[PDB]
């Protein structure tokens, strides 16, 4: 791709997300999602192989279905309210349709069925964009419609997303599919606390984006798309094994790391509202996420899988890859739990 | 993440298409202009939680302005009783509901 | 009484289409130093009747079709659109006096390519489908300049009303402020109807028009007469659009004779262009559209947007 | 700026005419004396009803009748 | 964890690029057979382009220059009018100059 | 030529609009009496029809307000013939 | 409410279940998607004309333009799939199962 | 209603002439005649999508004869010239990256 | 019957969506969506949306379904049970809905719906010397500055996006 | 010579002359010897329906002047 065209297309993705964030009109929300999808489709087809075309086709179909259901929810809102303000909805049917449409845009279960395939079919930078930047706009729309969101619907979507994102990654050896099922589980965690305290939703979103950006930046720096190719990191760059160790122990919710902070604050705010069983089932289900995280750490850092002879040639060459913000994203995804009351800036 | 950039910069990007009572071209009134103005001027500043209960009557009048469901239900009742009285023979339509009276203006 | 008006529209359309074949063969005859038909009728006037009776009893051609229902619907759609493009034409009064007759004609002429595409789907040839795709791409290509030239002219009209376009040109022909739009319009309407030098289905530069080829086609007379209804219609629309005549409200026959004479001269100008030039290659008229007409059409579209504002000559809405 | 312009007028006169017509369309209403009159005619076209005012007692610039002298006049539109 | 159902799953390629897993051949004829009418061409088209053009001739092969062998010189003269039948007396003149 | 003629056409449009404006008070008065005539006739026929129904309030407002609400098409042409209905509800849309 | 709104909603759900149940082709999926868009256009237009809400008259144009650009993107994806496999069948697009 | 009567008459005349032209040459009983994927082009699809995109830009340009009547003429003239300029920039990008090639 | 003309067109609209949504072929699917777009356009035209109906004909049916048929001619090759069965299933469901709402004058599938014609809910006013729908569409330029900016930017990006992904390199 | 095409052009011109002259004479016959009322805008239809109501014979084209008022 022409780098001028790449810069304009990434600015168009960011512009669509900004138009969803800053606008007060439902048509501009829909325009922003259309702009976002239309611009992100060539980011997925950057390499032009049949897997990227398949992934972009599946992504187009799911996001197009979600966009049309979103416009139907907007149209039923215009029926029962005669206006266009992006605020609470004035019909539970429009609320159900918009919650389904935003669940399809997030890839929350049971609409999760595109996320591992589409994440597998695309490169690691485009997968990073899909799993971090594309979560910002539908969570903003869910942040603005939460007086109208059905409780049972969003909690069913949340627990089904946590359970399916837990049992999905336990069978996987591809790193992109592991990050995709981790995306499903963490979006369940984010929407589970939304009607209770959406500041903790924003906290979980920011900490998840930092940790996912750390993991995809490590995967781009090591050029590893499978577990077994990530295993050969110790014989090439031994510091990267330490970094994937501390980041995967972070994403599993282990203290004293910063990935403990979101789920601890979510359990902390949901038990204020007299819900004990639901965050306990969420917390027990997150052990599956930590299980395949521990599987990755055993395969990469805590053991040494046997390498090949051609690694000796790569010993003689350093990394020329622009590892942008990788030390900053590694430190902020591990050592932020002493700064847990920093969450008040998101209020 | 409702970053209210429009109110921060003072620019108007989409507040004009948002409601029916906004400044329309050639001052065209909407069919529920008064009802939406009453519901908005009721519900302004008191938040959603107080607006769902303290502005329920203006909201009901505005919803029944938009959808006209109570009006159509009333017309269904009147038309059904009228057709029943035509079927029972106890009613004849007047000359001004038959087309034989050469209308007013 | 209104059905009488509909029939006195649509039956003389078919008679004018029938005698356009005679006028074409005669005018192409004398422009080629020969004569057209003069044996079959007195001065050849019974040539279209003889030819229509010949075509209506000639055998259905040789083969069968891929889709039967679209093979039926493509002449039905072609004739229906070719007859419904006439109803907002003000001459001096339109049949259906609609507020958006310009946009109606542009939309129903955008619908006209489905007859081409369904006749391509209907024939069993995979090569006639390619030729139908090339003709569809040609027609939808020149629809772009049709739309933008039409918009640029209606910026001096004030509305989409075709009857207002007679009121607009009471002081001057609208070809005088808009002759580059008029000449690009005339060539683009020439390229809409698959008319020479742009007729690639009925000529060479074609992969399927090739002497012992396949492709069951329909009755040729119906597509032919829908095509000539489109030709006479687009010339009357160009006459109304640029060369709009004087209209006395108490004597409508003055405007009727005037637009009739101008439309006849403009259809003879179609006949006189097709007997003067070789055909374009397909990429040459794609070049003529996308790299010659459309830059000038966008430039003149900006010009006719900004020109009534800088001259204080904005036409009224009503 | 002179040899390139003659060269592109020899090679591609269609595009030279296109950019010339487009450039005049852009820059000419900013140099036109009649652009103000377009605004003045469009705001003086009465699509709606001129809804009258309650005479509280002191509105000297609002007339009491259409044919009164005070009020926005259209002598410029008749005369031009 | 392989199962009975997910047994046919081979692992994906390393660079995620799969192998891709033609051009048109046209028999040609002149449109209206009045000028040439007896031309046959076998094309190899590449969309718009022409990759190979194979003219098939002999469709008007009459065996003129075997019929000449069994006729006299005056009898062989009118075969030359019919070779290039828009260049009649030129071929007459060429055979005349040869004899 | 188009400058002179479109300036003349805008002056003629303003003349037609001021004829409309000078006629609008009379037409508004006639339309007020028109809709009040039709609502009063519908109220009288409701009074002579809706007697057998228990608990019916004749002329009951479906709105909680006492503000004048603009009459609907069914509120005026509801108890009348279908020809008057069609001429009021698709007359201008279907007109030529 | 209005009786025609029931039919336009049921049309959207019919084209939904057509889009939510594939048979073979991706083109039929895009046709069901644009039928969904068509029903959205009609329903939005009937509301905005019914309300006499003037500034939302430009909204169905924006819906039509954005979703036809969406449809052009979908047809380009279909073209790349057909250039890969020869057909637009959805069962050829199953490489990403493993 | 006059329009629907006219469309019904035109569709009926079209169907009647098609019914004639498919059933009238069957009256003369002839003999029974017994003796006895297309290559995809990227350029055809690209000129079709180029039509569709510029037709959407035309669909934005279509309310201009009404938009000239506004009172905010500086804003209206700016956005009108901006839409025609975006159509021109779309054509320029379609030019210079060799999109309009062999169907130029 | 004539007072229920928009309802009759809406029933033909639902029947057309059942016709192509059962998906016999992309060719006949495109045909059914063309006929459906025409009758839904008639629904729009009978409320006073003349410009929006002609936008359906000129843009939707005139450009986009032309491009869908153009691409379908380049995808499938020219020459059942589930299609016809789902067609008659949708036809039975729709005529049962029609029979219920015509015998009861109130139905509740998801929302409540009237059984009379939709002529009742119109307005009894005039607009003057303009179409309100035409003036609201004309206001895309003076009022809708940001809307035109984002729509034109999305169309320019759409041109760039189609040239990037169809290049294959 | 060249004027031999003029009978066919004359027949085609008469066939183009028939629809417009026909609709002009039908609009004068159907509307009281005058033009058909053009109602593009709702004010024109409002006045036209007012004319239909004030004529008494359910016709918009029956004009009532100063003889109708006292
Ligand atoms: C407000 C929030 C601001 C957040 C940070 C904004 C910048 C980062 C985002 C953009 C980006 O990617 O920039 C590249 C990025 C470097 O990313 P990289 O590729 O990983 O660099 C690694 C090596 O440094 C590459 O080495 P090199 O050889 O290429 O060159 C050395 C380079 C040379 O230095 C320069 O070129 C700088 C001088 C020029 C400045 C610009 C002039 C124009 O030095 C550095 O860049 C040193 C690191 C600078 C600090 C990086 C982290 C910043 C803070 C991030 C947020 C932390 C939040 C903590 C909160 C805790 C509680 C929640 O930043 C820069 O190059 C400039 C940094 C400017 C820091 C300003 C801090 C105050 C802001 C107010
Ligand atoms: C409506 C009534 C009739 C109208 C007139 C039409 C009748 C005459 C028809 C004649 C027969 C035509 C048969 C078909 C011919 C098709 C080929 C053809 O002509 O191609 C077009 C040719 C194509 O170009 P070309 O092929 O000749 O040139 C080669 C081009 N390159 C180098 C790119 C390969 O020309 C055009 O496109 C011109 C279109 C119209 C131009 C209008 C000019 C306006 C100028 C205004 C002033 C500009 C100066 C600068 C600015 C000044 C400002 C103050
Ligand atoms: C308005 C636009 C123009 C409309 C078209 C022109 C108007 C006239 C249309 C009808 C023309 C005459 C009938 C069709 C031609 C029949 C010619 C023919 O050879 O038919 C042989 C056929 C069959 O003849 P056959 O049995 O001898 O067939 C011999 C041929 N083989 C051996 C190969 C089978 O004739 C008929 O079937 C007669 C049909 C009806 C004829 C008229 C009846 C009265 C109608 C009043
Ligand atoms: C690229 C953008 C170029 C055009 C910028 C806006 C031009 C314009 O007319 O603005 C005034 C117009 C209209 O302002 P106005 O001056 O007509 O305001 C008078 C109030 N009304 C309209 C109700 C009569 O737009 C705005 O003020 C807000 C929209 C544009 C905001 C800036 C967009 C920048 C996009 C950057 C990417
Ligand atoms: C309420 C919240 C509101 C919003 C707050 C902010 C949200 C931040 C969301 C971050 C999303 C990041 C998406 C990916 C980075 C964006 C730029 C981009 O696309 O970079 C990829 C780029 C492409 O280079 P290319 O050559 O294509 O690489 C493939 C190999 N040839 O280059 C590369 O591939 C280089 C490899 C390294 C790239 C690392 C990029 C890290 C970016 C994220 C930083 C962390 C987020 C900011 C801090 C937290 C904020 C909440
Ligand atoms: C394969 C299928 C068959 C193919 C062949 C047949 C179909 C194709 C050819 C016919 C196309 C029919 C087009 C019908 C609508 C045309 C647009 C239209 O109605 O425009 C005219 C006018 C709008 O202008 P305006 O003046 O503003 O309105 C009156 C206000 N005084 O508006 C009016 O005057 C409104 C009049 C009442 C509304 C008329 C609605 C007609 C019925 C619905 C459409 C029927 C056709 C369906 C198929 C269409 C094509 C797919
Ligand atoms: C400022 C106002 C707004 C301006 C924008 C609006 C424009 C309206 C017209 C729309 C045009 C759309 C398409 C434009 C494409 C331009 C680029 C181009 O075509 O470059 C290629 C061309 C050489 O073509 P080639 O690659 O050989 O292709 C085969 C063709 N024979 O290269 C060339 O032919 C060279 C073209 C560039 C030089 C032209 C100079 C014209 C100067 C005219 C006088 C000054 C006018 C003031 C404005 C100037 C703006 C540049
Ligand atoms: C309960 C959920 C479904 C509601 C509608 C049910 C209608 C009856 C059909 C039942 C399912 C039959 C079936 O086989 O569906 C699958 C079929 C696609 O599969 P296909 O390739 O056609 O055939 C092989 C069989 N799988 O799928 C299709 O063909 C689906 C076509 C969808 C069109 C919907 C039309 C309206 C249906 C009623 C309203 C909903
Ligand atoms: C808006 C206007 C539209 C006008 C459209 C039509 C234009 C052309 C009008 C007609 C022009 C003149 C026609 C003359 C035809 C030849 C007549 C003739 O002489 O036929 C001779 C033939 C055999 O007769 P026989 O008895 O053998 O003669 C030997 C005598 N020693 O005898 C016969 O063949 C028998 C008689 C045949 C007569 C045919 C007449 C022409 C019919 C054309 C059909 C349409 C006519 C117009 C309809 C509308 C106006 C009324």
């Amino acid at each position: 791709m022409n780098p001028i065209i790449l810069i304009i297309i990434l600015m168009t993705v960011m512009l669509g997300t900004i138009i969803v964030m800053i606008s007060t009109h439902w048509l501009l929300i829909w325009i922003g999602f259309e702009m976002n999808m239309l611009a992100i489709i060539p980011i997925m087809m950057k390499k032009h192989n049949p897997r990227a075309t398949e992934a972009s086709t599946k992504y187009f179909l799911t996001q197009s279905t979600a966009s049309m259901l979103l416009m139907m929810a907007i149209i039923i809102n215009l029926m029962f309210s005669g206006q266009w303000t992006v605020m609470k909805l004035f019909n539970p049917m429009a609320s159900m349709l918009m919650t389904m449409a935003l669940a399809m845009k997030l890839g929350m279960a049971p609409f999760h069925f595109w996320v591992p395939e589409v994440t597998q079919g695309i490169p690691l930078s485009s997968g990073l964009i899909l799993l971090t930047w594309q979560k910002l706009a539908p969570m903003s729309v869910l942040y603005q419609i939460l007086p109208s969101i059905n409780l049972d619907l969003i909690l069913t979507l949340s627990i089904l997303s946590i359970t399916i994102g837990g049992w999905g990654g336990l069978n996987q050896t591809q790193l992109r599919k592991i990050m995709a099922y981790s995306s499903i589980a963490h979006m369940g965690w984010m929407t589970a606390v939304l009607l209770y305290n959406p500041t903790m939703t924003l906290l979980n979103l920011i900490i998840y984006i930092i940790m996912t950006s750390t993991m995809f930046t490590l995967f781009m720096a090591n050029s590893t798309t499978t577990t077994l190719s990530l295993s050969h990191t110790w014989n090439k760059a031994p510091i990267m094994t330490i970094l994937v160790l501390i980041t995967l122990l972070s994403m599993g919710g282990l203290p004293p790391l910063s990935g403990f902070m979101p789920k601890w604050m979510i359990i902390q705010e949901m038990t204020k509202n007299d819900s004990i069983i639901l965050p306990t089932l969420m917390a027990i289900t997150a052990l599956l996420n930590l299980y395949f995280y521990m599987r990755l750490t055993y395969s990469t850092a805590l053991t040494m899988f046997p390498s090949t002879n051609n690694m000796k040639m790569k010993w003689q060459f350093p990394t020329t890859k622009r590892m942008t913000l990788l030390p900053t994203m590694t430190v902020l995804s591990t050592m932020l739990l002493p700064l847990t009351p920093i969450l008040s800036i998101l209020e | 993440p409702f970053f209210d950039v429009q109110k921060k910069l003072g620019v108007d990007l989409d507040h004009w298409m948002t409601i029916q009572s906004a400044e329309q071209p050639h001052r065209i009134p909407a069919r529920c202009h008064a009802f939406e103005k009453e519901w908005i001027e009721c519900a302004h500043g008191i938040g959603s939680i107080r607006a769902e209960k303290e502005c329920k009557i203006e909201f009901e009048d505005f919803r029944e302005c938009l959808l006209r469901q109570k009006t159509m239900k009333r017309l269904n009742a009147i038309k059904r009783q009228r057709d029943k009285l035509i079927k029972e023979g106890k009613y004849t339509p007047p000359p001004h509901h038959s087309g034989q009276e050469d209308l007013r203006p | 009484m209104f059905m009488i008006n509909v029939l006195t529209l649509i039956i003389p359309i078919l008679l004018a289409v029938a005698f356009l074949t005679l006028v074409e063969r005669k005018v192409l005859g004398y422009m080629q130093f020969r004569k057209g038909p003069n044996v079959v009728g007195p001065y050849g006037l019974l040539q279209p009747i003889a030819d229509a009776i010949k075509l209506f009893i000639k055998e259905p051609l040789r083969p069968a079709t891929s889709s039967i229902s679209m093979f039926i619907l493509a002449p039905i759609l072609a004739l229906t659109l070719a007859l419904t493009m006439w109803i907002p034409l003000p001459m001096p009064y339109p049949l259906i006096n609609m507020n958006l007759g310009v946009l109606f004609m542009l939309a129903m002429s955008s619908l006209a390519v489905y007859s081409i595409l369904w006749s391509g789907w209907a024939s069993n040839s995979k090569y006639a489908l390619i030729g139908a795709l090339r003709a569809v791409a040609q027609t939808i290509s020149y629809e772009v300049t049709l739309a933008i030239i039409l918009l640029s002219v209606l910026l001096m009209n004030g509305s989409f009303t075709l009857s207002t376009l007679i009121i607009t040109q009471e002081q001057v022909w609208l070809i005088f402020p808009a002759w580059p739009l008029a000449m690009m319009w005339f060539i683009s309407t020439l390229a809409e109807t698959n008319r020479a030098p742009f007729d690639l289905t009925e000529g060479e530069s074609e992969l399927v028009s090739g002497f012992n080829v396949e492709y069951a086609a329909g009755p040729f007379a119906l597509f032919f007469m829908a095509e000539y209804a489109n030709i006479i219609m687009m010339n009357i629309f160009t006459t109304t659009l640029f060369l709009g005549a004087f209209h006395n409200p108490y004597m409508p026959e003055l405007y009727t004779i005037n637009f009739t004479i101008k439309s006849l001269l403009l259809s003879i100008t179609f006949l006189w262009i097709r007997a003067s030039y070789p055909r374009f290659r397909y990429d040459q008229l794609m070049h003529l559209l996308w790299k010659n007409f459309l830059p000038l059409t966008l430039a003149l579209c900006m010009w006719h947007v900004s020109l009534p504002i800088l001259l204080s000559s904005i036409p009224p809405q009503t | 700026v002179a040899a390139f312009l003659k060269n592109v007028w020899a090679k591609e006169p269609v595009l030279v005419a296109s950019f010339a017509i487009a450039g005049l369309a852009v820059i000419l209403p900013t140099l036109s004396p009649y652009t103000k009159y377009s605004l003045m005619i469009n705001r003086a076209t009465p699509y709606n009803y001129p809804v009258p005012l309650r005479d509280d007692g002191n509105m000297p610039d609002v007339p009491s009748h259409p044919q009164d002298p005070q009020g926005p006049s259209l002598e410029w539109l008749k005369r031009l | 964890y392989p199962t009975k159902e997910t047994a046919h799953w081979k692992p994906p390629p390393w660079n995620d690029v799969d192998p891709p897993k033609s051009n048109l051949t046209l028999n040609f004829g002149p449109q209206h057979p009045a000028a040439h009418g007896v031309l046959r061409l076998v094309m190899e088209l590449s969309g718009e382009m022409v990759r190979k053009c194979d003219p098939h001739i002999g469709l008007l092969h009459r065996g003129t220059e075997k019929l000449i062998e069994y006729k006299t010189y005056l009898q062989a003269l009118p075969y030359f009018d019919r070779l290039d039948y828009v260049s009649m007396m030129c071929n007459e003149q060429a055979y005349s100059l040869a004899v | 030529s188009m400058m002179r003629w479109n300036r003349e056409r805008r002056r003629l449009q303003i003349e037609d609009f001021e004829a409309r404006i000078a006629l609008m008070p009379l037409l508004q008065a006639e339309k007020d009496r028109r809709v009040l005539q039709m609502l009063r006739e519908n109220l009288e026929e409701e009074a002579t029809i809706m007697k057998d129904v228990p608990g019916w309030k004749v002329g009951e407002s479906v709105f909680h307000t006492t503000r004048w609400v603009t009459p609907m098409m069914g509120e005026l042409y509801g108890l009348r013939t279908g020809e008057e209905i069609l001429s009021s509800t698709y007359g201008f849309i279907w007109y030529t | 409410m209005s009786l025609v709104y029931m039919n336009i909603m049921m049309a959207f759900t019919v084209s939904l279940t057509g889009l939510l149940m594939y048979r073979s082709h991706l083109m039929s999926s895009l046709l069901c998607l644009e039928g969904m868009m068509l029903s959205l256009f009609i329903l939005a237009t009937l509301m905005i004309l019914n309300s006499h809400f003037t500034l939302a008259s430009m909204m169905p144009i924006i819906l039509l333009v954005f979703a036809a650009c969406e449809a052009a993107l979908g047809l380009s994806l279909l073209v790349m799939v057909s250039n890969t496999y020869g057909t637009d069948y959805v069962q050829n697009l199953n490489l990403l199962q493993c | 209603m006059n329009l629907m009567i006219t469309l019904l008459t035109n569709f009926t005349l079209a169907t009647l002439l098609v019914t004639i032209a498919f059933w009238l040459p069957q009256l003369n009983v002839y003999s029974e005649k017994t003796s006895p994927r297309l290559p995809f082009s990227m350029k055809f699809f690209l000129v079709a999508i180029t039509f569709l995109l510029f037709d959407l830009e035309i669909a934005l340009l279509l309310p201009l004869p009404w938009a000239s009547q506004t009172t905010n003429l500086n804003t209206m003239l700016t956005m009108a010239l901006l839409l025609i300029f975006l159509l021109a920039v779309s054509l320029a990008y379609e030019w210079t990256q060799k999109g309009l090639e062999w169907t130029e | 019957m004539m007072t229920y003309i928009v309802f009759i067109l809406s029933i033909i609209f639902v029947m057309g969506f059942v016709g192509f949504s059962s998906k016999p072929s992309p060719i006949y699917g495109g045909l059914g969506l063309i006929v459906s777009g025409g009758v839904g356009c008639g629904i729009v035209l009978n409320f006073g949306g003349s410009f929006l109906g002609l936008m359906v004909f000129l843009i939707y049916l005139g450009g986009m379904m032309v491009v869908f048929g153009y691409t379908t001619a380049m995808a499938t090759e020219q020459y059942n049970k589930v299609v016809l069965g789902t067609f008659i299933t949708g036809l039975l469901m729709e005529f049962l809905m029609v029979y219920y709402v015509l015998k009861d004058k109130e139905v509740e599938i998801v929302f409540k719906f009237n059984g009379m014609g939709d002529w009742v809910i119109y307005d009894t006013g005039d607009s003057g010397f303009f179409s309100e729908e035409a003036m609201g569409i004309a206001a895309l330029y003076s009022y809708g500055t940001w809307l035109v900016i984002v729509t034109g930017w999305s169309l320019l990006i759409g041109v760039v996006v189609i040239m990037e992904i169809t290049r294959g390199n | 010579m060249w004027f031999e095409v003029l009978p066919g052009i004359a027949v085609m011109g008469v066939c183009l002359f028939i629809p417009g002259m026909a609709t002009a004479r039908i609009h004068r016959f159907s509307n009281g010897g005058r033009e058909k009322r053009v109602a593009h805008y709702s004010y024109q239809w409002y006045l036209m329906e007012r004319d239909r109501r004030v004529s008494g014979v359910n016709r918009y084209y029956v004009s009532k002047g100063l003889e109708n008022i006292d």
